[PDB]
């Protein structure tokens, strides 16, 4: 029961020198001896890359065909186009039950 | 900031931290309050629900089960 | 649900199966019907590009909907009258089909019990 | 697990951990601070009920049914200490734990930065070396014969002696090493 | 940041007030270098819960070999310094 | 050591609670509608998920 | 840094549960030897809490005075 | 395509002529060079091969395997000079001259016209091979390797050859040309199915097929660095661009006489990679891995499909890529510690941190990570695989699963965990040593975005 | 008085609900302290050498060489054909071949019946 | 050209930045998890763009 005595006076000399080593791992205020733009961020990270890929999309994915397809616009009654200049007539007549 | 340990003690609180929380709770129960009262449908329904016993036999294309 | 209870612990054969359904002509008791109406045409619908599941007897007022969310863009709560008479067209089309399914279901009861009742009067 | 372990655990061990056990798992069943102190003094009474029960075999198969009682009502799961074997943070530290004889193998141009600290590293290196002999020696002629009947370590015993086999135990990395 | 580097005054500190906090052992007797068993009179069913009691004030866990030994508010605090590597 | 006073932790979580109140009536209002909705129930079956919510 | 413990001798389980765990552990013949111990969670601003509705309710109170003020503002700022 | 063999061969005398202190860097810079000169075969036609004579032809199958070929060199000779530091000079030659004429008979080999010559380089391989084991290996069981290195082959291809000068009587020519234009059925009697087993048995001992493995996991253990990493990236290649080439006269006979092998195939691939997850030596795990690759090369060249030959091709060059490297990084422990054993080090990721980037990369090219090319040989053989039947799909799938739990398993070994305790003497990693996994991996990584120049002939 | 635990080959029996760990003989106390002995003595032995200054490199370890010799090269050595051994060897090795040679060879075998009656709906298999 | 296409590339490819800077005198700063942090905030404004075409 408890420590025997050579148990604690080892434990109290092992104590002693632990606490001895974890101060010399202390460093000294020279120990690190060291041997001898508002806005910049938004073009070299968002209008620098987008010049590049504006410029390869434009200009060489799109030069061969089907490269980018896009969903056709969706046309409704009483649209007017802008290609042709056609109007698209109107939904016939509704029941109108209001 | 700087706030310390206190040892057995309620923590040293500032005041932004607890007029920001309660400003949110305030906001969240604001904006359920005001989306209650413009969009009760939303919750309670907007169109009722057909008894179908109501209906008559001749709403439905019923004979009197002599035919 | 009663409808489920009355089918799956009463007795099934009185009340419609949903899968197989109508079965009865839709003129069996009907005098005269006329046949359902609608407004918009088939190339107004694909012109649109509404979903498959979309293109019902409602799909004008869907179409009228959803115009009026591209014109009227930033402001996102302008489309109430529009999304309300599309609400109320569908729910119209439900309680159509409910009115079917009750229509069945009675006429089933109905058709049974009379011919029970003409072999009630065959007993003798 | 600083302490050597011995060739088994006497009764009085047994029933000890037993009772710390218990009374772990029952503050996992207890959240509350109050309902935890209410049934911990109800089973410190009993535990109390046969504190001076002179017969070894009525004693024994007490502890036993008292194991068996226990393994049947634990809790699946126990609370654990954070840094216990059990824990979230058991082993987190490891990866930053670096043994010293790294240091060893630096370039001299990362030597040169902290001259002070490896000073300091040689005065440890000549101590551990000026003193191994001792250490040994010491070794030798207090174990028996035979060979040492258990894994405690003797301590330094004149003046100018350090308790041998110290060095790892001393340059122990540290719990947060990083 | 986190915790502020704990020292050797305030681990025997929290050791001694958690022991004074102890109905079985009264405050003005209890001196750090005390024996919980010739000074204290305490049974080993005793001594256990004291060390249950500090790994509830420091957070962690002593092994029961380690923790039967401890006999003295000393001896815990040297333990505990040992383990969290507090050499002030 | 109880200590939520720092600008990151604070900002960074308000941001989210934003999003947890408004962001869905912010996106439902915004997606064209892409199915067929149930404008017709019963009550008991509309306040089902609240019901059993509360239970 | 720089602070220091409080008196040991204010934790005191009176008015606090441990005080009805010491009488139930009375009226059995036992003793809470720890209870003081515990005070601490019970005395200070831990002293009194919330419950659940309230907890819920965490700010119902100013965002229903907000609302019904912005509801009377509009309603009748709609009769124009 | 003496513009390669040639300077090769310059590769001897310039080795005997060089300084005591030279010999190192000599062999490097003109094995590189002579790298970069076979590059130009990578120019490959989309209708017929490179004929440049009457001897050497080159295919889009060939080149691949040349450039790999002529790559490896360097890295051997960066990976040897360091445990051959206390050798004498003339042995250090010896051992260089050794990998040169391994060098230049793989190089003959790949590019052969007619079927009797690709033999006989084919056969000449073993003589280096066997010579570099059996002389620099470091244990006692390197002899025994050796035996079974060199009669598991032998009893292979000796009745090969016998086809082969049979096949010469009757048809009149063995040229390759020759032989793909005049094809013919091949009937179904017992003396076309003893000539089907003759042509194909000796590429599969040299794949090999899972039966007749066993001299592998002794070769490459007890190999020396170089000669296990000569083993896994070229030699058991060899196996599978004579299967290519020699299966066009099989068919018909194709169809039922591959039944066996792809059952033995589709199983010892699941045999193979399960056994890596029980075993205790890192360079035996490695060569296991390889069992469990060429597998699938097994499979996709019995069943004869565009997609299962491209599919191949790939995972053969990927394969000797991946495998040299993971060879070298476990000779970078094992001249640590000295033992093979997985868990003597570990935790070396805390001691090791850019070696551990190494390892890391390495196993994730192991188990096919996409987009690698490994990942993309694997998958157009599973494709093809589904293709001849859905139920394959099970055993590939299976196969997959427990590649990753192998590697992983390499990798959480010897990189993570704690250091063991009482070594002491684990130094930085050298310059030598990260270079040669640059070396490995940089290639691999940049075939990525060029994969047709590995997909064979049938891209 | 309560559900009995029983252990299983995955779940084992626990320490404190073993009942060896309470009948305990003279005899019993000698083996106890005889296995403290070895494994004490064992630890000496390592310690000696671990803390020793003057050693670079890895300790070596007969017990690992034992492991991984027997693992490996000492097997062959020990084997002997037994009828468990022959019938282990003979199913584990070759059932599985031909269990799979049987479903694969019937699969394609339906398959190609299919292919020749013209019934499989083979349209887009452009790539094989 | 519209913007959709080059915008949406652009959100993904301006996230890669901060991972070519991964051998910059940057990523031994004590700066390099803002400048990440930053990186992604200004690649969900991006996002937002083509969010509001489709939306429209
Ligand atoms: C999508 C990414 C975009 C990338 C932009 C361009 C980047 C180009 C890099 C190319 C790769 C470099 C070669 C690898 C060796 C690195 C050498 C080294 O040691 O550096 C140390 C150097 C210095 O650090 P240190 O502090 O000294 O390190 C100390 C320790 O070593 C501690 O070191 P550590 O802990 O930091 O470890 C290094 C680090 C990084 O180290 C690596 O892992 C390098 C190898 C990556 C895995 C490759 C093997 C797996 C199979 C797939 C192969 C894909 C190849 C693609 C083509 C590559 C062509 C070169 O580890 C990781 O980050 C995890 C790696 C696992 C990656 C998981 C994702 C895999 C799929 C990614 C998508 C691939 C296709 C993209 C396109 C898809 C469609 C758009 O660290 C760096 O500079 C950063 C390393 C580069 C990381 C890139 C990760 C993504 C790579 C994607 C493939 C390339 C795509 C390029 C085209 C655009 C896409
Ligand atoms: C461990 C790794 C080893 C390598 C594995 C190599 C595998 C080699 C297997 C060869 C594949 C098939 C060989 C011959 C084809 C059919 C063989 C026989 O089983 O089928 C019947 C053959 O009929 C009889 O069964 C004769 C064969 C019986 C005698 C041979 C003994 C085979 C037992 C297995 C020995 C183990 C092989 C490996 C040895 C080490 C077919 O019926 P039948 O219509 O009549 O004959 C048609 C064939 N014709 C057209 C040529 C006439
Ligand atoms: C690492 C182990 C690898 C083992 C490989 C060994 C198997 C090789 C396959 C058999 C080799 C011999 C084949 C002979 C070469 C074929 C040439 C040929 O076509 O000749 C045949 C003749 O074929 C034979 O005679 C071969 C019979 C076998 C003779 C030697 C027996 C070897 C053992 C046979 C079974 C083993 C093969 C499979 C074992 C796989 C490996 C375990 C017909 O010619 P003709 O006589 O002119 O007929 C037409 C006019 N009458
Ligand atoms: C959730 C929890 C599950 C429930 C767990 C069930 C456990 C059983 C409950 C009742 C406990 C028992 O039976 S009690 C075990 C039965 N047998 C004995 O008690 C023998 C006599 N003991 C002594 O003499 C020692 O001195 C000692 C008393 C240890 C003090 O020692 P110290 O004073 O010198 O430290």
């Amino acid at each position: 029961s408890g420590y025997t005595p050579d148990e604690k006076l080892r434990l109290q000399q092992l104590r002693e020198l632990r606490r001895r080593w974890l101060k010399d791992q202390e460093l000294s205020p020279r120990e690190p001896v060291l041997p001898p733009r508002h806005s910049i961020f938004a073009v070299t990270h968002v209008l620098i890359p987008v010049w590049i890929i504006h410029y390869y999309l434009k200009y060489h994915v799109t030069a061969k065909p089907y490269t980018v397809v896009e969903r056709k616009p969706r046309i409704f009654p009483g649209d007017t186009i802008l290609e042709t200049g056609e109007v698209i007539p109107l939904m016939k007549e509704f029941p109108d039950q209001h | 900031v700087h706030i310390e340990p206190r040892y057995r003690q309620f923590p040293q609180l500032t005041r932004s931290q607890l007029i920001q929380a309660e400003f949110f709770s305030a906001t969240m129960w604001f904006w359920i309050l005001w989306r209650f009262w413009h969009d009760s449908d939303a919750v309670l329904g907007h169109f009722p629900y057909p008894d179908p016993s109501q209906w008559t036999d001749e709403e439905l294309g019923i004979l009197p089960d002599d035919e | 649900g009663a409808h489920l209870a009355r089918r799956y612990l009463g007795d099934a054969s009185k009340e419609p199966d949903p899968l197989r359904m109508p079965t009865f002509p839709p003129d069996y008791g009907f005098p005269e019907r006329k046949e359902r109406e609608m407004v918009a045409t088939q190339q107004e619908m694909n012109d649109a590009q509404l979903m498959l599941q979309q293109r019902d007897y409602c799909a004008h007022y869907l179409i009228q909907l959803l115009k009026c969310k591209r014109d009227s863009f930033p402001n996102f709560l302008a489309c109430k009258h529009e999304q309300h008479d599309w609400d109320y067209c569908e729910h119209l089309d439900y309680v159509k089909r409910m009115k079917e399914f009750e229509r069945e279901r009675r006429l089933l009861q109905r058709k049974k019990r009379r011919e029970q009742r003409e072999a009630e009067m065959a007993r003798g | 697990a600083f302490s050597a372990p011995a060739a088994y655990l006497t009764h009085q061990q047994k029933v000890l951990r037993l009772y710390k056990r218990a009374l772990r798992h029952l503050e996992s069943w207890c959240v509350h601070r109050d309902k935890y102190r209410y049934f911990a003094c109800l089973m410190r009474a009993r535990f109390d009920e046969h504190k001076n029960e002179k017969d070894m075999v009525k004693a024994t198969q007490l502890l036993r049914q008292a194991e068996e009682e226990f393994w049947y009502g634990q809790h699946p799961q126990p609370y654990i200490f954070p840094e216990s074997p059990g824990g979230t943070s058991y082993e987190r530290y490891e990866c930053y734990k670096v043994p010293e004889w790294c240091l060893d193998d630096w370039h001299p141009s990362e030597k040169a930065m902290y001259p002070d600290y490896f000073a300091k590293r040689e005065q440890w290196k000549r101590l551990r070396r000026e003193s191994w002999e001792r250490e040994v020696k010491q070794l030798q002629e207090e174990t028996p014969p035979g060979g040492p009947r258990t894994e405690a370590l003797p301590p330094a015993r004149k003046e100018g002696d350090l308790p041998p086999l110290w060095w790892h135990i001393v340059t122990r990395p540290r719990e947060r090493p990083m | 940041s986190d915790a502020p580097p704990l020292t050797l005054e305030a681990i025997k500190d929290r050791v001694l007030y958690v022991l004074k906090l102890y109905d079985k052992i009264d405050p003005e007797k209890l001196s750090v270098n005390s024996h919980f068993m010739k000074d204290l009179g305490l049974d080993s069913l005793d001594q256990v819960e004291i060390i249950m009691a500090m790994e509830d004030e420091f957070g962690f866990e002593i092994p029961d070999i380690d923790a039967e030994k401890l006999m003295c508010p000393q001896e815990i605090v040297d333990y505990i310094a040992d383990k969290k590597d507090v050499y002030e | 050591l109880i200590n939520e006073n720092n600008p990151l932790l604070i900002n960074s979580i308000k941001r989210l609670l934003i999003g947890s109140i408004f962001a869905g009536f912010i996106i439902s209002n915004n997606i064209p509608p892409m199915t067929v909705p149930n404008t017709t129930m019963p009550l008991y079956m509309k306040m089902t998920a609240l019901i059993v919510t509360i239970m | 840094s720089k602070m220091e413990l409080p008196d040991y001798k204010q934790w005191k389980i009176e008015g606090t549960p441990l005080e009805t765990v010491q009488e139930k552990l009375a009226a059995r013949g036992l003793r809470d030897p720890w209870g003081r111990n515990e005070a601490w969670r019970y005395s200070g601003g831990f002293a009194n809490n919330v419950s659940f509705v309230g907890a819920l309710l965490k700010g119902f109170k100013w965002g229903f005075a907000a609302f019904v003020v912005a509801v009377g503002a509009e309603y009748y700022l709609e009769s124009q | 395509m003496l513009k390669i063999i040639i300077p090769t061969t310059m590769l001897l005398p310039m080795t005997w002529m060089s300084k005591h202190n030279m010999i190192w860097i000599n062999a490097t810079v003109h094995s590189l060079l002579i790298s970069l000169i076979s590059l130009s075969l990578l120019n490959q036609l989309g209708e017929n091969s490179l004929n440049f004579s009457l001897t050497f032809f080159s295919d889009s199958l060939s080149a691949p395997l040349l450039v790999l070929t002529t790559w490896l060199l360097p890295l051997m000779l960066m990976a040897s000079q360091s445990h051959l530091s206390k050798e004498t000079t003339t042995r250090k030659k010896l051992y260089i001259t050794m990998l040169i004429l391994l060098q230049l008979f793989l190089i003959m080999t790949f590019t052969a016209t007619e079927l009797i010559l690709f033999y006989i380089l084919f056969e000449a391989t073993l003589v280096p091979t066997l010579i570099i084991i059996t002389r620099w290996g470091n244990q006692t069981e390197r002899l025994n390797a050796g035996l079974y290195f060199l009669f598991y082959t032998l009893a292979g291809s000796l009745p090969l050859l016998v086809a082969l000068v049979y096949i010469q009587n009757t048809t009149g020519s063995l040229n390759f040309l020759i032989i793909h234009y005049w094809s013919h059925p091949l009937s179904n009697s017992w003396s076309n199915i003893f000539m089907w087993l003759a042509c194909i048995m000796a590429f599969m001992v040299k794949m090999p097929l899972y039966g007749l493995h066993l001299w592998l996991p002794k070769a490459h253990v007890e190999a020396p660095i170089a000669g296990s990493m000569v083993l896994a990236a070229v030699l058991l290649k060899l196996g599978g661009y004579g299967m290519m080439r020699i299966t066009t006269i099989l068919n018909p006979l194709t169809n039922y006489m591959a039944y066996p092998f792809l059952m033995l195939s589709m199983w010892g691939m699941i045999m193979t990679s399960s056994i890596c997850l029980r075993q205790t030596d890192l360079k035996s795990l490695i060569a296991y891995s390889s069992v469990s690759h060429m597998a699938l090369v097994i499979v996709a060249i019995m069943i004869q499909t565009p997609w299962s030959f491209m599919g191949a091709t790939a995972l053969m060059i990927a394969h000797g890529l991946t495998s040299s490297m993971l060879f070298c990084l476990a000779n970078t422990n094992y001249e640590r510690v000295h033992s093979r054993t997985m868990i003597l080090a570990r935790g070396l990721q805390t001691l090791l941190p850019l070696m551990a980037t190494w390892w890391l990369v390495a196993s994730l090219t192991n188990l096919a990570l996409p987009p690698s090319i490994n990942l993309i040989g694997e998958l157009f053989i599973i494709t093809a695989s589904f293709s001849w039947s859905n139920i394959t799909i099970i055993l590939m799938g299976m196969n997959m699963m427990i590649t990753a739990l192998y590697s992983l398993y390499m990798l959480i070994t010897t990189q993570r965990g704690k250091y063991t305790h009482h070594i002491n003497n684990i130094k930085p990693s050298f310059t030598r040593e990260n270079a040669l996994m640059a070396l490995h991996i940089l290639p691999l990584l940049l075939l990525t975005l060029n994969p047709k120049m590995i997909l064979g002939p049938l891209y | 008085s309560f559900p009995k635990y029983k252990p299983s080959r995955l779940a084992t029996l626990p320490a404190t609900l073993d009942p060896a760990e309470y009948d305990i003989s003279p005899e019993t106390r000698k083996a106890q302290a005889e296995r403290l002995a070895i494994r004490s003595r064992l630890k000496r032995e390592y310690l000696l050498q671990y803390n020793d200054p003057n050693r670079l490199g890895v300790i070596e370890d007969p017990a690992l060489i034992r492991w991984t010799y027997a693992r490996s090269a000492n097997i062959y050595p020990n084997f002997r054909p037994t009828p468990k051994t022959s019938l282990l060897g003979a199913l584990f090795g070759i059932g599985p071949l031909f269990f799979w040679y049987y479903v694969f060879k019937t699969d394609r075998d339906k398959k190609e019946k299919l292919i020749q009656e013209g019934k499989l709906d083979q349209t887009f298999n452009i790539s094989y | 050209m519209n913007p959709f296409a080059s915008l949406t590339l652009t959100t993904l490819t301006i996230l890669t930045i901060p991972i070519m800077m991964s051998n910059s005198n940057i990523y031994k700063t004590n700066l390099y998890p803002n400048y990440v942090k930053t990186t992604v905030s200004y690649a969900f404004t991006l996002s937002l763009v083509p969010l509001l075409m489709f939306m429209h």
